[PDB]
């Protein structure tokens, strides 16, 4: 077979792990994992070595409730790893992952994982990317991973994180584009030290987060998508910068005050725009495509006026 | 009989009330919703006569919306759902107000079915399928072929454009079969999704049967899409998988099974992961993955304006492509990959 016998006993030791579901029933002891037949099971065709390296457990409607299985760490070569919709997994995310020494790509997300985000994380170096969202998650950020060079982007959405963003997240490699913690109880400020980052997206939305977010802004940056709605961020808006690549702007539910940009009206692909709920003020910048969003886009200001809203006096 | 509704007065209180409703044909009045969100568990719905829509011009505004557990909405001989396409339509689609979502179908479970609808001349994209499961979309024809044309606000362009036929988000176990779909932009288009089938499908005119573009959204997760059994003809693009730039997210277990194509104006196969605001950028990142790409059988004659097959990965975020039976040919301008290796199939 082109199935390695260790990564087949592996496997199958995490299917009874998991209570032997139904879900996984191609997994056949008496068949070729490697022949595409196992579900969300590939190996490794581009080095040839046929190894594991791609595992997606997905859906799997386990009868009782289980931890992720250590059995993982019998996987070394998995460069992806996608454990995703299953209510019945629990438990923290355990440190037999820090065996994965090759992990490029991981996923643990729409279950009920819970503990800490560890900070063993750190210590695989070749993430890529890290996606723990909408899991049962608490406690704190774990500030080492700001460390991992080849980091892109972390995604840690609907959990139940609490703290200070650390400064060390502003640490991030330049090619780290990625960041949202949305969903949470983060408190405090946005770090100054985010001036060292280069966002392309940036969601840090339905938090507790307080002041200034200019840092987040500039036009020398390479972002398409900035959403803080429903925080108590407050700034004077007209001071700050925009870039070029900007598509999303979304700072509904906020303190935010002073005037619009005019820069606003230079984004050629600004298509979605929300700054209701703040305490703005002054005539909305006339140009580009700020007329062609609804009043909705701009209610419950200050002071705000202009079209779409009646005209300034 | 409250049930049988001839006017759209008479609409609401048939959705409060029962469970088998029919819609006669009527004009939906401005600014009013045709507004089936709130049927019944195993309710009816039967279009009858010809369904119109006065003009609403307004981006935000969604004509038609769909929501219950186990609701089936169908056609009966010779009904016809119009969407006043032509009221709106300027050649710049989606960039005057034109309402962007002519059908939602938001949180519909439970083996729900849409079924041999007659759609002619919607304004933009048609369905936008969202938070459901376990539905079933059979035996529809949308019709938007009078669109191809020139109006007297698109200048040269064709008056119709970004009118998608299916868009699929946050949905699962979400079936798609034996719809004719003639239009200006994609057939499908699968944002995010797990356990998508569309079959048997018979796509004209648009950008062909898509993933994507997928990143930076609120759901960034497509796994196990198979698309089986389809033609695309007349259309910018056959097969395409699109990521965008900077973005995070996982593409896995999607296949392409017995696609016919003829006459691809673009890429017979397009697989990229360098868009930004819509357009390509030629430098591919690798936050999203992808992986498990089957292309089997994709099959047939593109124009001589195409290259048979285009893939432009990112470092390291591209894994298990397989080639099978392909034969994908006409293209005038040579092919680009860049994985599994440099060289295309074709
Ligand atoms: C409307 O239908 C819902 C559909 O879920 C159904 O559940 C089974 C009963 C079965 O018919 C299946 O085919 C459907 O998909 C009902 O909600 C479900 O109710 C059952 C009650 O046993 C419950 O076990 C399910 O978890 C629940 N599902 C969901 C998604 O909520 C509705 O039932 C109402 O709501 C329930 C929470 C409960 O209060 C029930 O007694 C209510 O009638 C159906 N509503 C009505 C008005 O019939
Ligand atoms: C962890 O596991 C639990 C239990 O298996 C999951 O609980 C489920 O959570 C959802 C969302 O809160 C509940 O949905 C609700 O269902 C009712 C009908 O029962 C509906 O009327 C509501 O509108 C809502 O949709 C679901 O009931 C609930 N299941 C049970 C048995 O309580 C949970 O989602 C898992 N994940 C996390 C992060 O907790
Ligand atoms: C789903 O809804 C359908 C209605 O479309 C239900 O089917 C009806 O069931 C009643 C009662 O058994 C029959 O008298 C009708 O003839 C059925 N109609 C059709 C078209 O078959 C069906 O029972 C519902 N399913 C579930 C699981 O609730």
């Amino acid at each position: 077979e082109l199935c390695n016998p260790q990564d087949k006993q592996a496997l199958l030791q995490i299917k009874k792990d998991l209570g032997n579901p139904t879900t996984l029933s191609s997994w056949l002891p008496t068949t070729d994992c490697c022949n595409r037949t196992w579900l969300g099971v590939l190996c490794d065709t581009d080095t040839q070595t046929y190894r594991v390296n791609n595992l997606d457990l997905s859906g799997l409607n386990l009868p009782k409730p289980y931890p992720i299985p250590s059995s993982l760490a019998n996987l070394p070569y998995l460069n992806f790893l996608y454990i995703g919709g299953i209510n019945n997994l629990v438990g923290p995310i355990p440190p037999a992952i820090a065996k994965l020494t090759q992990l490029h790509y991981l996923y643990i997300t729409h279950t009920n994982v819970s503990g800490a985000i560890p900070d063993f994380l750190s210590q695989i170096k070749t993430l890529v990317t890290l996606d723990f969202s909408y899991n049962a998650l608490s406690g704190t950020l774990p500030p080492s991973i700001s460390s991992l060079p080849n980091l892109v982007g972390i995604t840690f959405d609907g959990n139940r994180i609490s703290g200070a963003i650390p400064d060390s997240y502003g640490s991030f490699s330049k090619l780290f584009t990625s960041m949202t913690i949305s969903r949470n109880r983060l408190t405090g400020k946005i770090p100054p030290t985010f001036a060292n980052l280069n966002l392309a997206f940036v969601d840090l939305s339905r938090n507790m987060l307080e002041g200034d977010a200019s840092v987040l802004f500039g036009s020398d940056k390479n972002t398409q998508k900035i959403h803080l709605a429903k925080n108590s961020l407050a700034f004077d808006l007209g001071k700050v910068g925009l870039s070029k690549n900007l598509n999303g702007l979304d700072l509904r539910n906020n303190r935010i005050y002073g005037t619009l940009p005019q820069g606003l009206t230079q984004l050629k692909f600004l298509h979605s725009l929300d700054v209701s709920f703040n305490n703005l003020c002054g005539e909305i910048p006339q140009g580009g495509n700020l007329q062609r969003f609804d009043v909705s886009a701009y209610a419950n200001n200050k002071c705000l006026c202009g079209s779409p809203l009646p005209a300034c006096t | 009989d409250p049930c049988s509704v001839t006017e759209y007065s008479g609409l609401a209180t048939a959705v409060s009330s029962c469970k088998n409703i029919v819609l006669n044909g009527f004009q939906v009045p401005t600014g009013k919703q045709l507004d089936l969100s709130s049927l019944q568990n195993d309710s009816t719905v039967t279009f009858k006569g010809t369904t119109t829509f006065a003009t609403t011009a307004d981006n935000d505004f969604n004509p038609i919306v769909i929501s219950g557990s186990n609701i089936t909405i169908t056609g009966a001989s010779g009904h016809v759902i119009d969407g006043n396409g032509q009221a709106y339509w300027d050649g710049k689609g989606s960039n005057n107000q034109k309402p962007d979502h002519f059908i939602v179908v938001q949180k519909t479970t439970g083996n729900s079915k849409i079924t041999n609808l007659n759609i002619q001349n919607w304004p933009v994209h048609c369905f936008d399928i969202t938070g459901s499961s376990q539905l079933t979309i059979s035996g529809l024809i949308l019709d938007n072929r009078a669109g191809d044309k020139p109006n007297a606000k698109s200048g040269s362009l064709p008056a119709a454009h970004n009118t998608d036929g299916f868009d699929i988000s946050s949905s699962d176990h979400v079936t798609l079969d034996n719809n004719h779909v003639y239009n200006q932009d994609d057939c499908v288009a699968v944002t995010s999704g797990t356990n998508i089938v569309v079959s048997n499908m018979y796509c004209s005119g648009g950008h062909g049967l898509s993933i994507g573009s997928v990143g930076g959204k609120s759901d960034n997760v497509v796994d196990g899409v198979q698309f089986l059994s389809s033609q695309v003809v007349n259309s910018q693009n056959g097969c395409r998988i699109k990521s965008n730039s900077g973005a995070t997210g996982t593409i896995n277990n999607v296949t392409y099974q017995n696609i016919a194509l003829t006459n691809i104006s673009t890429y017979g196969v397009d697989v990229q992961q360098d868009y930004l605001n819509g357009g390509p950028t030629g430098k591919p990142t690798n936050g999203v993955k992808i992986s498990n790409i089957k292309f089997i059988k994709v099959t047939g004659t593109v124009a001589s304006s195409a290259q048979d097959w285009f893939i432009l990965c990112g470092d390291g975020s591209c894994s298990g492509f397989t080639f099978s039976g392909n034969a994908i040919t006409g293209g005038g301008k040579t092919s680009s990959c860049n994985y599994p290796t440099n060289t295309c199939p074709s």
